[PDB]
RNA sequence: AGGACCGAACCGACUAAUGUCGAAAAAUUAGCGGAUGACUUGUGGCUGGGGGUGAAAGGCCAAUCAAACCGGGAGAUAGCU
RNA sequence: ACACAGGUGGUCAGGUAGAGAAUACCAAGGCGCUUGAGAGAACUCGGGUGAAGGAACUAGGCAAAAUGGUGCCGUAACUUC
RNA sequence: AAUUCCUUGUCGGGUAAGUUCCGACCUGCACGAAUGGCGUAAUGAUGGCCAGGCUGUCUCCACCCGAGACUCAGUGAAAU
RNA sequence: CGAUGUCGGCUCAUCACAUCCUGGGGCUGAAGUAGGUCCCAAGGGUAUGGCUGUUCGCCAUUUAAAGUGGUACGCGAGCUGGGUUUAGAACGUCGUGAGACAGUUCGGUCCCUAUCUGCCGUGGGCGCUGGAGAACUGAGGGGGGCUGCUCCUAGUACGAGAGGACCGGAGUGGACGCAUCACUGGUGUUCGGGUUGUCAUGCCAAUGGCACUGCCCGGUAGCUAAAUGCGGAAGAGAUAAGUGCUGAAAGCAUCUAAGCACGAAACUUGCCCCGAGAUGAGUUCUCCCUGACCCUUUAAGGGUCCUGAAGGAACGUUGAAGACGACGACGUUGAUAGGCCGGGUGUGUAAGCGCAGCGAUGCGUUGAGCUAACCGGUACUAAUGAACCGUGAGGCUUAACCU
């Protein structure tokens, strides 16, 4: 009945999405931009979000909750150096959704997410 | 007497002096001012027209400003109406408090019910289940035979099936109030009232003794 | 909750060691007993000199849940190992000298003061 | 919210020393025999602590003539005096409740002293 | 589990009155470039809101 | 030493659930029995329809069996629908 | 009958733990099984856990649960020893 | 009794209570000696019964993780 | 007989009244208690086990009582398959024999995705006489209706005693129903920790994957019960059985023919809910529209241009609302959701570094570190300015008041 049970599902193992969206993340951190399904972006949101908070305060400990997480050595160094200063102030949502049209093959409803950056 | 609208806001407990655990719910009443009085001249029946809370300007329709405007009433959620009792008159403007309840012992309160959501034969009606085992086959947990043979050859109206169980109306009735706070505007009422956290509730004297 | 088919650790100087509740009594289609209630309980296993033997029918009152019992303020009174105490089927009178063990509040009810005037604790 | 936070306050007896799972604690509680407001000792290990605030309530286990009474506290109550420590215990883990199956000397626990 | 006498055209018609398709009823037009566009959805080029977004 | 014991491959098919217009004209999953012998299996021969074969159930003989299958007597006859 | 959860004989057979060609995780190498995206109702299927009670269920403890390994100590009636 | 209909025979044990089970009586409707009788250690995916253990089998179910069911897009049956 | 599937259990029912309890009366071989019997009464309630395939019944122990029956001896397009009517096998028995047996004995495939009728739920369209938002009346319909025990009345009336009330009142329980998480708890594969095997991040250290969440220990929010509150009524009306009052027919007598009064959980209300599709389509309040023209078989007509409001729908963020629609909140004049800040809660002394110890590891820094759905705040991102639907004062007849 879930009332008041935030959290997804998407018709996946417990397992696989947890990992699922270690993968993604390192791919939106890596492109800063990535063409997905809606629903996952609205999910999406509940993990890279944590991710760049928990970059704001550099350390050795940190690193390692931020590398416990994503699983890569890549990923935590673009973090850390480039989105730890680039923030340091959005006291808030570090990410925006656009939502772009529909997928030709099954009719699900695409959407972009990229980092509040980009204007370079 | 005259019925009260009020907010639920969760529920906790009451220790008294001799240490039995009273479990009171609270039921914050803002200010409930009459919007419009009815006569028999004009609808057959006294009865009072409520409102409560507040309301942002650019929700409130012009069909609905228009009718607080005419009561010089500040604009509130929802309305309510109650069924007065051969003489208690009231007037437009005028701001019902919760002193109203600082005598009464018994109240009787009634909510929307907390929906459950469309629930099975089990979870509503209580049917008792069927062997989970001993070669039962895909019938773990169905209603089971609903009917008679070739005879009746219907199913007659009233017979429990699975439906919509929860989000209606459910009154519970006659609750010890414990304490009137005044000030804060609380109605400690005992028990557990119906309706989720943050419902209306009308809440009105116990109708029986 | 004790219900049918139970078994217990009699509690008192009377003879038996374990006992089984066959019928929970008080109430048309009651389904278990609890606190302070009366259950129709035969003994399965009994002590050789003792008062009663392995068979009979007699009457007993728990006074010791693993379910636990609550108290008007919300505390809950959970002991370990059911216990109840055997009576003389015709009339309440408890028939054994010694009660071992504890015993509750709820035991307070007139017939039973004889009870509590004899266990050690509560 | 707000509101039930005040009534929940105001209730709240501010006074009650802290205590950590492991602690052989005695509470003495009141007692209604007909008329006498009598005080009852109770000795024990305390096995878990909920906390509520409020609604708080500590699990006390004592093993009395040999049948392992267990009891809790509605710790703001009005039936309960005194939370005094005996024995400042330390174990590591939050809740107890591998107590229910020890006995005797396995069913001991270390000291804090420090 | 089974059907007893077929079904006329008057009950296979209104079978399907209520699956008539919708529809969008609305295109808003887009503020810079004068494109149009669903609403809260980007447009063929990327632009959203005056706003070059996707930039591709 | 063993028609010995425990247990995979391999062979078998007892229980239960699923499936019973299925994934499949008898299977899957979880357990099961034998597993150095009267074992199991590859390749290649032998036996033949009132006959073959059978640790025998009237089981098996190309998903067919108290007499196979295909063609022919044959448009068998049909007090029956 | 199909791009079908089936059937088909022989050979090669690595590292860790293990008694092992069981099983768990991996290398070499090969694949994600030709519909997808959401919603997170009943109910069905395969599963995890459970207060107090422990066969009271029922045709019947069927199913589930539980026991489970190595070393040592110890082990009855009965018996063709 | 795999055999006994009358029958749940009568008696004893197990059970709070036992049409089944176990020991015995002989009135064997209608056992019986190689279409074998009575015993029997070992063995059985064998039948009947009892006991300990352990459990959602149940009293009485509650939650939770997954595959369908449900909605949107694509292909698109069947019995009658 | 070109198929109507049968016993019993399970599940779920439903009616009748020849009533098992509860309610109201008569009579008694009715002192009292407790009973025998008959009348009225169908609102509600009406066991758990052992044995057998059992129905039945016996037995154990309860309970206020363990009702009798209809419904394809209710119910297999819901279940089970033990029994009984398939093939195997055996004992006895009959037959020379194939085989047989309301003689018993082991073993033995239960199929069907729901078009229509019905039913439980929830919607789309149009209707309702100009359009729209709200709030109700209530025709009518459903749910609910059970009761023990203890105590007072009083050990009084009654009774030689033993025993032991009616009526009325108080408290506490069983069953059942409704509702809810504050408590005690269950779950809580999204939170935290312990740990075996292995692989990988170059390695130690630390973390991650996999093994039913790997196995386990606790656990927030929700949901839920075994948990906690609450409910059945009282009262009113008309009555049945019955008790009457007065009083003729019939000098009297007599409850009845006239007239009057009592009388039960049934009936109608009172309690709760659905409810104006109640086409008889109800009532009240509020809001908005008060522009010009041609054509015609000049009729509640068609058409053009210009204006398109109140409000709606649409889209978006989403909700303790939810299968989908719906319903509720919100759309920057913003707290709807995600994040973030602070707190709460949970788990339990992170990592790093230092010291002690040969080493595992301990101690210190440290009730730390991490924290899901929660509580209180903040616009940092996402809920865009507009477009779309719906109009332009609302027919005829009659009456009463205004003119």
């Amino acid at each position: 009945m879930r009332h008041r049970k935030s959290g997804r599902q998407l018709n996946r193992n417990s397992s696989h999405r947890q990992a699922m969206f270690r993968n993604m993340a390192g791919s939106l951190v890596r492109h800063e931009i990535i063409k997905t399904t809606l629903p996952k972006a609205k999910e999406l949101r509940r993990v890279v979000e944590p991710l760049i908070t928990l970059a704001k305060t550099d350390s050795v400990a940190n690193r390692r909750l931020a590398f416990a997480r994503t699983r890569d050595n890549e990923i935590v160094a673009k973090l850390f150096n480039e989105l730890g200063p680039r923030f340091a102030s959005r006291a808030g949502g570090y990410t925006r959704i656009l939502k772009c049209g529909f997928r030709a093959g099954d009719n699900a409803p695409m959407a972009y997410i990229e980092l509040v950056d980009r204007s370079e | 007497m005259i019925g009260l609208v009020g907010k639920k806001v969760g529920m906790t407990r009451i220790f008294t002096e001799d240490g039995v655990s009273i479990p009171v719910t609270v039921i914050e009443v803002e200010a409930n001012r009459v919007t419009q009085v009815k006569d028999l001249a004009n609808d057959g029946y006294r009865a009072i027209q409520v409102t409560t809370g507040a309301k942002k300007a650019n929700r409130v329709t012009k069909p609905e400003a228009g009718h607080f405007a005419k009561a010089g009433v500040e604009a509130g959620r929802g309305l309510w109406e109650f069924r007065l009792a051969e003489g208690e008159e009231f007037t437009v403007g005028q701001s019902i408090s919760v002193e109203l309840f600082a005598d009464v012992k018994k109240v009787d309160v009634t909510g929307t019910s907390k929906g459950k959501g469309f629930a099975g034969t089990v979870k509503r009606w209580n049917f008792r289940t069927q062997d989970a085992t001993h070669g039962n086959s895909l019938s773990h947990r169905v209603p089971g035979s609903i009917g008679q043979n070739q005879t009746p050859g219907k199913v007659f109206k009233g017979k429990k099936m699975a439906g919509q169980m929860g989000n209606e109306r459910v009154t519970v009735q006659s609750l010890d109030v414990v304490r009137v706070d005044a000030e804060r505007n609380l109605l400690l009422v005992k028990g557990a009232v119906p309706g989720a956290t943050g419902s209306d509730l009308i809440v009105k004297p116990a109708v029986k003794a | 909750m004790i219900q049918e088919q139970t078994m217990l650790n009699v509690a008192d100087n009377s003879g038996a060691r374990r006992v089984m509740c066959i019928k929970v009594l008080g109430g048309s289609h009651r389904r278990y007993a609890g606190v302070g209630d009366i259950i129709k309980i035969t003994i399965k296993e009994a002590i050789p000199r003792g008062k009663v033997k392995k068979g009979d029918v007699l009457k007993a009152v728990v006074v010791r849940t693993k379910k636990g019992v609550r108290r008007p303020d919300g505390s809950v009174i959970r002991f370990d190992g059911n216990a109840c105490v055997l009576l003389n089927n015709n009339s309440e009178q408890p028939i054994g000298t010694r009660i071992f063990g504890p015993v509750t509040r709820e035991l307070r009810s007139e017939k039973f003061m004889k009870i509590i005037s004899l266990a050690p604790e509560v | 919210s707000n509101i039930i936070k005040q009534l929940e306050q105001e209730q709240m007896k501010q006074d009650v020393p802290s205590f950590r799972p492991g602690d052989t604690v005695e509470v003495k509680v009141w007692v209604v025999e007909g008329s006498k407001k009598r005080l009852q000792a109770f000795e024990g290990v305390v096995i878990a602590i909920r906390n509520r605030g409020l609604h708080s309530a500590f699990t006390v286990r004592k093993i009395s003539n040999g049948e392992g009474v267990e009891r809790v506290f509605q710790t703001h109550s009005p039936v309960v005096d005194s939370i005094s420590v005996k024995r400042r215990g330390a174990v590591r883990k939050a809740k107890l409740y591998y107590l229910r199956e020890r006995t005797g000397k396995a069913a001991r626990i270390k000291e804090r002293l420090n | 589990a089974v059907q007893q006498n077929k079904p006329t055209r008057s009950k296979r018609g209104m079978r399907r009155s209520h699956d008539a398709l919708t529809a969008v009823t609305s295109l808003s037009v887009d503020k810079t470039s004068g494109e149009k566009h669903l609403r809260h959805h980007i447009t063929a080029d990327g632009y959203y809101r005056g706003r070059k977004v996707i930039a591709k």
